């Protein structure tokens, strides 16, 4: 689903200081869908 | 000559591999099983859209 492809891969990114992000506390959207625009890109998926 | 032809074949496969996953048509319930390769990102950072 949406949770897998984007929300995990956002956490997989290294931090601005570097690195890992593993073991950190996140806050993520429960469900995400496409609203609109010129095209349906991969879509900005945000993880805090 | 053989190495030149083999380079031509491999580059053709690499271009086809990138376009297959980049196809907007596969979004898509099949999108659930599509992963972006590391070579794909290098291509996109180079050739843009």
């Amino acid at each position: 689903n949406v949770i897998r492809n984007k929300q995990i891969s956002a956490m997989k990114l290294t931090g601005v200081d570097g690195k890992s992000q593993y073991g950190n506390a996140f806050i993520i959207a429960n469900t995400v869908k496409h609203y609109g625009g010129y095209s349906d890109l991969g879509g900005p998926i945000t993880v805090y | 000559y053989h190495e030149t032809i083999e380079q031509k074949k491999n580059n053709r496969l690499l271009e086809a591999r990138i376009f297959t996953r980049a196809n907007p048509q596969l979004s898509g319930a099949i999108r659930l099983g599509i992963e972006r390769d590391s070579v794909s990102r290098s291509y996109d950072e180079m050739f843009g859209a």
